[PDB]
């Protein structure tokens, strides 16, 4: 329905063959600590303690009431802490199947459940941590209520799992989740999907809008900027579709639903495909026997925006649905920058690669060139379909200004939205951290 | 003794720390002696205006104090212009309007208001002499460079033999234009700030 | 001569015509009326100001001595005043000190406000509220080498209303004090004779005021006790003038009369159920001894206490007869002390070195509830700088650490 | 009271300031006018060639030798008037005392012309040796003025000094260069057909030419300004009839 | 009317006060922090110059020109004080009239008026006008052109210094030095029109 | 040398932060590609200067005076020693060598002095000595007349690098075109050496006006080449046989060089389109109005395109990424402005016979105002919540 013109697709080899196959056994699950932006934990477990599924692990100091639950039952083994004793990951060892049961419901009553009961059930089950507000991408406080729940039912990240295949196996659960969201929203529920067909909710609160085009069309930021512009005085909530499935199954069966479907793909994957696992799964265990020999890098989340998961961070993120493995490169090539490379990709037409339409590249992690001052040759303006001024906004963010950025429109953005901007930067900057610091300052000053 | 005379020379120079009073300094320095005459005029006018204002500060009509200082400064400036026209006609021809610009000059108005209005006449006169010296320093040491590199002359005395007279130096014609004075003042204040680090401004 | 008189009369007529127009503009168009302001909504008293008068000047003339030390220029920022009605033109100077946290209600700066209309104020009751007590000195004994414990009694046996951690202000008139008359016992004569502080002398010609925290918890009625250190010149520049008010306090002897002005305070203790950790050094004993006695004798709190003090030697230590008894009486309170460099005469058998090193090794290194506890810090700045640095290194937020630097 | 006190002090200050400033301004008018006359006299004497130094010497030499007059442009004959205190600039500025030129004839681009003109005769005895004609015309960046010292014959130039111009120094402001000013001696103004013969030759003129003069290197626009100035003020619209009368005699 | 438009264009670009005659730089450099502040002070300067020059031409043609009021007496030595006083009073009256009658218009210009009531730029314009001997309408057009040219200069410099938020100025030159340097380059750029015959 | 490794090699770093994949483009590639696009223009400029020198010499002199001239000046005897010929039948190789003996010293001096200033500043400020200077040096070497004394070029490049680029903080921080600041310092400091008739044709004793100055004096019929007496045709003035500066003589070579960078996305086509449309509109308006004294009023747009420095300016020099406007509408307006200013200065200013550089210096000031206006309108549209 809405056509995005400016945008960039990433032709990186090793697309996942969209056939669900049962993934390898997993024995360690964990919760990351850094990605829950603005959360300082108050611990509730100690090394050696035994917990069950959906049991409380810790709570948030500056966001009271919210409880983060243990994905699987077992025994706590490792509590890693980094510099300044900041929490990194709470490691749970898989053992047994004990859990905690919750109230059940029928399908018909789902559309008329009370907001207070829904909030209490979601918070106690721990699934409430799925919602990310805008601005500031923070988990919503237990009492607030928005006017639009954005259900991201489409994915356009590189090597991303196809949502249609995953949803078509859980149609009843998706219907239940949409009914619950329509009862909770206090307003409208926008579900953004491609041209294909998805299971339908009968409530009149649910609106279906269709986006078409390159990568920036599959993000809550773009959905919101095009359908319900977020401001400092008008907040909206975003939730990925598998969390909707989990909500539906939770309200239908009375127990937490911890399954996941992630796309294990990349340049150095022997056989890319969809695998079935539990959130927080140890990528070290999951990637066994699926990788070619050589130095490699495990990335939770897409190659555009992800976390270098080696060590305490080697665990699948809460808000991530894909695993990308790509080959590391440390070769200093003579005349590499001036070599008219056939295999050197560029959105700019400055290389012979763009002549061969449809080519697939064997990408690496090298950063061509080094850090230099940004010279706006006109690259940011090709990859921002939003009605924002990219060249001015990026200079403003780099200058450290805060109120000017807020006026310019830095509120709608997020960490993952500037991924293309840092991807195309001639100066090889990283804008995610700059935007995060600016948003932190804006939130802290008032 | 006379520490107040040398106090405003560098610590609080009116065009280095303060910004007031550059309209003359921007365009009267095309020659050295015109700037010298302007500096002497500023000294005399500032000193006498501070003297008289501090004399009359007790019975001031505070509602029109600005008008009263402007009246006294006009009475001084018109007399100065008359004397310059009568005895220094050749120099007064070059100055033209800028000798009349002294009436509105920010340094003299600010020193009449801030210090003369609330101070004893002798300190008022001494402070006027001091800031006149501080202003004349930058006038002399901008005019020196401008005249030397625009005509190879000083006070009309020729130093570098010009090409047109069979010498070896060619006059850089940019020094007769304003941007040369702008750049000279900028590099000068950079030198002053790097040799007196205490005046460095913050990033914000 | 004809030109001279003609020019003179035309000059006079011109300036008179100009000034009459200016006066007509400034007298027939501007309100020329007095302005009325209200200090608070509830009281009926209203302060009369002028359209051309500044708010700070008007308050000073009316006698409302709001916080101010410069009168303008943004040097201090103490002139911030709460309002409930006023103009929307916020000056850049006001905005420099007023962030968006205060811009929601739009409070202004007193030295930058001109009352052009009938606005209202919302000043705190204390803005116009303070007290005073002519306190007779009972004793000024020496408990440390460089610290005198002054003891003051409020007349009529009226205990001042204050909270543990407050500070009084003491006024000192112009006087000259030699250091020859100070009473220091033979125990502390070691350092003074070596450094020869007796040859100094103070010189104060104008009244001054300073702040000093109480050393007594409120249930001790009718006693104002402090721990005042000497503000001696540093051993690097002996020619600098010495401490003005500190020389005055040390000069105060038993039986003399002194004046104090009202209980103040901002360095308080939070009302929670979390562990309290007190860390002390130097003359920071006066504030801490107040709270520990407060939570143990007034509130009878059951929470976990711990107090840590650093000292140069065993002759700099005091008050522990109360502290040892407090630890003996109560199980919640456990105290420890450490000396920087001990002397062979003390026969010290205990913790040594800097206090931040001591508290880390013994307690914080093996603690299992890091950050979960509150800390109270007061003393010399370098002790303060080290402790905040390590507490940040152990990962504690700024809300839990609550320090009190004695004027930098 | 307050208002009366303010009025009284303001009036008193106005009176004292007025009297001092008026005395100061009245005292020096004669000296200022003398200085202006001295400047003009020095320029004219340097044009003529009579050496002079110092105010008194300049004054006595000018009063002994030079003798200002007035000339009517239309008929080229002397008129009666205060030749000493004439102001051709303001006379041309006045709408009543100056005609308006047309775009066809205004070669010099001055667009106005005073109705009465001024010259400066040089006299050594009863006779006349030189006649000096003030001329002006538009250059490139500003107005330009000069005196041209014509011999008593009516065709020979004996000097030229550009006493007011604003061209770029070194490149266009070469008009004051003595090596260029001395180039005008011996040259002639009118040909054998009494037509304007002065011509600035681009690229340099042959030495000892009848009516040539070297152009300003890299300054052809200022050269054209000078050429237009002379070609206009030596035509019939300018000093033409007066120079014809000089050639006839009676000077 | 070719003459009025030509004079407007001349007073706008060919004779820009702040970058061809170089006056008013104390305020020019200090106010240049904000684009909006510079625009407001520029509108104040132009609205001042709409009336500062015409009334001065009236006064000069009426009572100050040589032998204008009585034959044989010249009164040209009072021009300095008469000009400064007249401009000051005539802008004070306008400011107070706007404040009393149109507060919405006054808030846009009264912030800068008490500080620029007397300045270098207005006096320079008045003196140059008196030197050039305009008429009443030509004076009005000259003021309305020169003021807008000054406003254009200050607005452009403010925009440049706003764009300077990205530059790494050396510590010694931070602030005043870099302002003077960039004003120099701005004048270098503005030197283009100096030769136009109009 | 050790420092040559930083140029001949890639850094070989790995993505440390979140965005693990980066594009292959970089500042070194951009600047080197621009430095490799003016090569046709410069390789034609050398030959053109050589041909003009040969034509002027063999028109002015003949016989033994040729030997007298070549023995005195150094370029001619250097060419003869290297194996060329000064006769009327000089081959293209000899013409190119004679042009090179003029172009190369200026480039070497500019490079050495500018590199000295760059290295000193970047060593004091401890920054990484970056690229960009390769473009600046070659541009300032290409926009100067052939017979510039070397010290004037050194002073010009010192000004344009220190007072305009380095003092602001280096590449990406400046706001005025550095090469143009240096050229303007030279232009307003020594006008006798960068303007007139004696400078453009690199000969001894040859004075002749160039193509633009002739039209202002005598209309289209005055476009005559004094060296041979043949009228200058549009094909000549477009293929680059005119006597002019050393860089912009050949519009065709400039277009061939600029096509690759424009197609490469390095130079924004919006600026070029704005310049073209502004120049066309102003030329058409002036032509329609017409005049009977200022004959430049009737020069059509197609005659305006190839004359002077318009081609070089618009293609390689107005398209500076760091000084131009940043928003797209700002770029369009900026191109319009420089085109209009160039035509206006060309037509209605008699002192200067060309104004592309002055137009660029003027519009560099007003580009940020354009971007601010556009961004303020965008902010208004955003506060309206519908965008
Ligand atoms: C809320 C609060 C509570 C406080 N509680 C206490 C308390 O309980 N006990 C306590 O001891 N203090 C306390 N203080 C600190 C208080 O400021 C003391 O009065 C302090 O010791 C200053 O002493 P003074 O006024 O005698 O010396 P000051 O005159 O204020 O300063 C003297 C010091 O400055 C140096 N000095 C003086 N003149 C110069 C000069 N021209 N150049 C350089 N150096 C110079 C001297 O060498 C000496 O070190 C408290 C402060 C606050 C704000
Ligand atoms: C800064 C500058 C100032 C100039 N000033 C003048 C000048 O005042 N008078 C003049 O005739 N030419 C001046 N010129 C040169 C002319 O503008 C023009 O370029 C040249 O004279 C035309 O060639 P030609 O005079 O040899 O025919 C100046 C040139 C420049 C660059
Ligand atoms: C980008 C650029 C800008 C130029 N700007 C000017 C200028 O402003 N003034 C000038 O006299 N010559 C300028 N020139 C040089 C002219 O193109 C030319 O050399 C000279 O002006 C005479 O022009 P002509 O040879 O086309 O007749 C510039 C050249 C270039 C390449
Ligand atoms: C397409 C392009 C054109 C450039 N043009 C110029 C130019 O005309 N002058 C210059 O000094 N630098 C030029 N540069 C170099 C650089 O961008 C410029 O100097 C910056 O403003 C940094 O000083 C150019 C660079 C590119 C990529
Ligand atoms: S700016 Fe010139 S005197 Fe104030
Ligand atoms: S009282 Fe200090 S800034 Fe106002
Ligand atoms: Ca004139």
């Amino acid at each position: 329905m809405i056509t995005i013109k400016k945008g960039l697709d990433l032709p990186i080899a090793g697309t996942p063959s969209q056939v669900i196959s049962d993934g390898k056994a997993i024995k360690k699950v964990a919760l990351l600590g850094e990605e829950y932006v603005g959360m300082r934990p108050t611990m509730h477990v100690r090394v050696g303690d035994e917990v069950k599924k959906a049991q409380i692990l810790f709570e948030d100091k500056k966001n009271p009431g919210v409880k983060f639950t243990s994905p699987v039952s077992g025994k706590v083994v490792e509590i890693n802490r980094g510099a300044k004793r900041v929490l990194q990951s709470v490691v749970i060892e898989v053992a047994g199947d004990d859990q905690v049961t919750f109230d059940k419901f029928e399908a018909n009553q789902l559309a008329s459940l009370n907001r207070d009961a829904i909030k209490t059930q979601l918070v106690e089950s721990g699934l409430w941590t799925a919602f990310r507000t805008r601005p500031f991408s923070k988990v919503p406080a237990i009492d607030s209520t928005s006017e639009a729940i954005f259900v991201t039912a489409m994915d356009t990240n590189p090597l991303a799992a196809e949502p249609t295949v995953v949803i078509n196996e859980q149609s009843e659960a998706f219907v239940a989740g949409l009914d619950v969201l329509s009862a909770l929203t206090t307003g409208k529920v926008y579900v953004c999907k491609k041209g294909t067909s998805l299971p339908r909710s009968q409530q009149p609160n649910v609106e279906e809008h269709v986006f078409d085009g390159p990568h920036p069309a599959g993000l809550a930021g773009t959905h919101m900027h095009f359908l319900y512009p977020v401001s400092a005085d008008h907040v909206a909530w975003s939730i990925n579709y598998q969390d909707v499935i989990a909500v539906g199954q939770l309200f239908l069966t009375g127990e937490l639903y911890t399954q996941r479907v992630v796309s294990l793909a990349g340049p150095v994957v022997n056989k890319p495909r969809l695998v079935r696992t539990v959130m927080g799964a140890s990528l070290e265990q999951l990637v066994d026997s699926e990788i070619m020999p050589g130095e490699v890098r495990i990335i939770s989340g897409s190659v555009l925006s992800g976390t270098k998961a080696t060590g305490p961070h080697a665990y699948l993120g809460r808000y991530h649905l894909q695993v990308s493995v790509l080959r590391e490169g440390r070769d200093k090539e003579l005349f590499g920058w001036a070599m008219p490379g056939k295999n050197k990709f560029s959105v700019t037409r400055s290389f012979l690669g763009h002549l061969f339409k449809g080519q697939v590249y064997n990408m690496t992690t090298t950063t061509n060139g080094s850090d230099r001052s940004m010279v706006p040759i006109g690259n940011y303006e090709k990859v921002m379909p939003l009605d924002m001024e990219p060249t001015l906004l990026l200079r403003d963010l780099c200058a450290g200004d805060s109120d000017s950025a807020v006026r310019l429109g830095a509120l709608e953005l997020d960490e993952e939205d500037l991924a293309l901007c840092t991807f195309v930067c001639p100066g090889k900057y990283e804008y995610g951290q700059l935007l995060r610091e600016c948003l932190d300052k804006i939130e802290k000053e008032g | 003794l006379k520490k107040s005379v040398l106090a405003p020379v560098l610590d609080n120079n009116p065009i280095a720390l303060q910004v007031l009073g550059v309209c003359s300094a921007l365009a009267v320095t095309t020659k050295l002696e015109t700037a010298f005459v302007m500096t002497l005029a500023v000294m005399f006018v500032t000193a006498l205006s501070n003297f008289f204002v501090s004399l009359i500060r007790n019975h001031i009509p505070n509602s029109v104090r600005i008008i009263v200082q402007m009246a006294i400064i006009a009475s001084l400036v018109i007399v100065v212009d008359q004397i310059l026209k009568a005895y220094l006609y050749d120099i007064s021809k070059q100055l033209s309007v800028f000798v009349g610009l002294i009436i509105t000059n920010c340094i003299v108005m600010g020193r009449a208001e801030a210090f003369a209005m609330k101070s004893e006449p002798i300190p008022s006169f001494i402070d006027g002499i001091g800031n006149g010296l501080g202003y004349g320093f930058v006038l002399m040491t901008v005019g020196f460079f401008r005249e030397l590199l625009g005509s190879g002359k000083l006070f009309g005395l020729e130093v570098l033999p010009l090409i047109s007279n069979g010498g070896w130096y060619q006059p850089n014609g940019l020094m007769l234009l304003a941007p040369s004075a702008f750049f000279l003042i900028g590099f000068m204040i950079w030198a002053i700030r790097t040799f007196k680090p205490e005046q460095v401004e913050a990033k914000e | 001569m004809s030109t001279i008189i003609f020019g003179v009369v035309m000059f006079t007529l011109i300036i008179l015509a100009l000034v009459l127009v200016i006066l007509f503009a400034k007298s027939k168009l501007v309100p020329t009326g007095d302005i009325t302001i209200s200090i608070n909504g509830d009281p009926e008293k209203a302060i009369v100001t002028q359209p051309g008068g500044k708010l700070l000047t008007a308050l000073a003339g009316a006698g409302v001595f709001v916080s101010s030390a410069c009168g303008g220029g943004g040097s201090c920022g103490q002139c911030r005043v709460k309002i409930k009605s006023g103009g929307g033109d916020i000056l850049p100077t006001e905005l420099d000190h007023i962030s968006k946290g205060e811009a929601r209600e739009g409070e202004r700066l007193a030295c930058q406000v001109a009352v052009k209309a009938d606005m209202d104020l919302e000043l705190p009751e204390e803005i116009f509220g303070v007290k005073k007590w002519e306190c007779t000195v009972i004793s000024n004994d020496n408990k440390a080498t460089f610290i005198k414990e002054l003891k003051l009694a409020i007349p009529d046996g009226e205990s001042v209303p204050f909270r543990a951690g407050g500070y009084i202000q003491i006024e000192a008139p112009a006087h000259h004090v030699k250091y020859a008359d100070f009473d220091v016992p033979e125990k502390y004569r070691g350092d003074w004779d070596k450094f020869n502080l007796f040859r100094y002398e103070s010189k104060v010609d104008e009244p001054i005021i300073r702040a000093y925290s109480m050393a007594n918890y409120p249930e001790e009625f009718g006693i104002i006790m402090l721990n005042v250190r000497i503000a001696t010149p540093p051993p690097n520049n002996p020619n600098v003038p010495p401490g003005q008010m500190s020389s005055y306090i040390w000069s105060l002897k038993a039986g003399d009369k002194c004046t104090i002005s009202g209980p103040f305070g901002e360095f308080f203790a939070k009302d929670t159920d979390a562990e309290m950790v007190f860390i002390g050094g130097g003359a920071g004993m006066a504030p801490m001894r107040s709270h520990i006695f407060d939570q143990l004798k007034r509130l009878k709190s059951k929470r976990k206490m711990s107090y840590w003090y650093g000292a140069r030697s065993k002759r700099e230590m005091f008050y522990v007869e109360d502290f040892d008894g407090l630890a003996a009486e109560n199980d919640n309170f456990v105290w420890h002390c450490a000396l920087s460099d001990p002397q062979p005469e003390d026969n010290w058998t205990g913790y040594t070195g800097f206090i931040h090193n001591v508290l880390y090794e013994n307690y914080l290194k093996d603690h299992e509830a890091p950050e979960d506890c509150e800390y109270y810090m007061c003393g010399p700045p370098m002790m303060n700088a080290a402790v905040i640095n390590m507490l940040k290194n152990l990962g504690v937020e700024e809300e839990n650490i609550l320090l009190d630097d004695f004027g930098g | 009271d307050s208002i009366k006190k303010t009025l009284f002090v303001v009036i008193a200050l106005s009176l004292v300031c007025s009297i001092i400033v008026s005395a100061a301004a009245v005292g020096l008018r004669d000296k200022q006018k003398e200085n202006a006359a001295l400047d003009k006299q020095s320029k004219i004497l340097q044009v003529a060639g009579i050496e002079a130094k110092g105010s008194k010497q300049i004054v006595e030499l000018f009063n002994k030798s030079i003798e200002p007059r007035l000339v009517d442009f239309n008929t080229g004959d002397f008129v009666e008037g205060d030749a000493a205190n004439y102001d051709q600039r303001k006379a041309a500025k006045e709408a009543s005392e100056s005609i308006k030129l047309t775009a066809e004839q205004d070669k010099a681009k001055i667009q106005r012309r005073a109705n009465v003109g001024v010259v400066y005769l040089v006299k050594d005895g009863d006779k006349t040796s030189k006649v000096i004609l003030p001329v002006h015309g538009n250059g490139l960046w500003s107005m330009m003025y000069a005196f041209v010292a014509v011999e008593t014959d009516g065709n020979t130039v004996s000097g030229l000094t550009y006493y007011e111009q604003g061209e770029t120094p070194g490149l266009g402001g070469e008009v004051e260069n003595p090596a260029w000013r001395a180039q005008w001696v011996g040259k002639k103004l009118f040909d054998e057909n009494h037509k304007p013969a002065i011509k600035i030759v681009k690229g340099g003129a042959p030495q000892g030419s009848e009516h040539g003069v070297d152009g300003l290197s890299g300054a052809t626009l200022t050269s054209n300004g000078v050429q237009n100035t002379f070609d206009f003020w030596l035509g019939d619209m300018g000093f033409g009839p007066f120079l014809t009368k000089v050639r006839d005699g009676g000077l | 009317m070719e003459h009025y438009i030509s004079l407007l264009v001349k007073s706008i670009f060919i004779e820009n006060m702040a970058l061809s005659f170089f006056l008013g730089m104390c305020t020019f450099l200090a106010v240049s922090k904000k684009v909006k502040t510079s625009f407001g002070l520029g509108i104040a300067v132009i609205v001042v110059l709409t009336i500062s020059v015409p009334v001065n031409n009236l006064v000069y043609n009426l009572v100050l020109k040589p032998d204008a009021l009585v034959e044989g007496v010249d009164l040209s030595f009072l021009n300095f004080i008469t000009f400064i006083g007249v401009i000051a009073a005539l802008v004070q009256i306008l400011e107070m009239i706007l404040d009393r009658f149109f507060p919405p218009l006054y808030n846009a210009l009264g912030i800068f008026l008490p500080l620029i009531t007397v300045n270098c730029a207005i006096f320079g314009g008045v003196s140059f006008m008196v030197q050039r001997d305009y008429s009443f309408a030509e004076s009005v057009v000259y003021g309305f052109g020169s003021g807008v040219g000054w406003m254009l200069a200050i607005v452009a410099l403010a925009g440049i210094r706003e764009k300077m938020k990205y530059s790494d100025v050396p510590p010694g030159l931070r602030g005043l030095g870099i302002t003077f340097i960039t004003a120099g380059l701005m004048a270098l750029g503005f030197m283009s029109f100096s030769g136009v015959q109009l | 040398y050790e420092a040559a490794a930083t140029l001949f090699y890639t850094p070989g770093l790995v993505t440390k932060r979140s965005s693990h994949v980066r594009d292959s483009v970089d500042l070194k590639r951009i600047m080197i590609m621009v430095w490799l696009a003016v090569f046709p223009a410069m390789f034609w400029g050398m030959y053109n200067a050589g041909g003009q020198a040969i034509a002027a010499l063999n028109h002015l002199y003949s016989g033994d005076q040729l030997a007298a001239i070549v023995a005195g000046n150094w370029h001619y005897w250097l060419t003869e020693m290297l194996g060329g010929t000064m006769s009327s039948d000089a081959g293209w190789g000899s013409k190119m060598l004679l042009g090179a003996t003029y172009f190369l010293p200026i480039y070497a001096t500019v490079f050495i002095v500018g590199g000295f200033w760059e290295v000193l500043f970047c060593m004091v400020r401890k920054h990484e000595v970056n690229e960009g200077f390769f473009v600046t040096s070659i541009l300032f070497a290409l926009i100067v007349p052939p017979t510039l004394p070397l010290w004037q070029a050194a002073l010009g490049i010192t000004f344009g690098v220190v007072v305009a680029k380095e003092v602001f903080g280096g590449t990406g921080r400046n706001f005025l075109n550095p090469a143009l600041a240096g050229r303007a310092f030279l232009f307003f400091a020594y006008p006798a050496q960068i303007s007139g008739d004696l400078v453009w044709t690199a000969a001894d004793g040859y004075s002749g006006a160039t193509a633009l100055s002739q039209w202002a004096q005598g209309g289209a019929g005055a476009l005559i080449n004094n060296a041979t007496g043949q009228t200058i045709t549009w094909m000549d003035a477009f293929i680059g046989n005119i006597p002019g500066s050393i860089g912009e003589v050949s519009t065709l070579a400039l277009m061939i060089g600029a096509a690759f960078i424009v197609y490469m996305g390095i130079a924004s086509w919006r600026i070029i389109g704005g310049v073209m449309i502004g120049m066309i509109l102003l030329s058409t308006l002036f032509n329609v109005i017409g005049s009977d004294t200022n004959a430049m009023f009737n020069m059509p747009w197609h005659w305006h395109l190839v004359l002077g420095g318009f081609a070089f300016g618009m293609f390689f020099m107005a398209t500076d990424p760091v000084s131009a406007s940043f928003t797209n509408s700002g770029k369009w307006a900026y191109g319009i402005l420089i085109g209009v200013m160039c035509v206006l200065i060309r037509v209605v200013n008699p002192a200067y016979p060309e104004g592309m550089m002055l137009a660029i210096l003027f519009a560099n000031l007003f580009a940020p105002l354009f971007d601010h206006v556009v961004v303020e309108r965008n902010i208004k549209r955003r506060l309206a919540r519908y965008g």
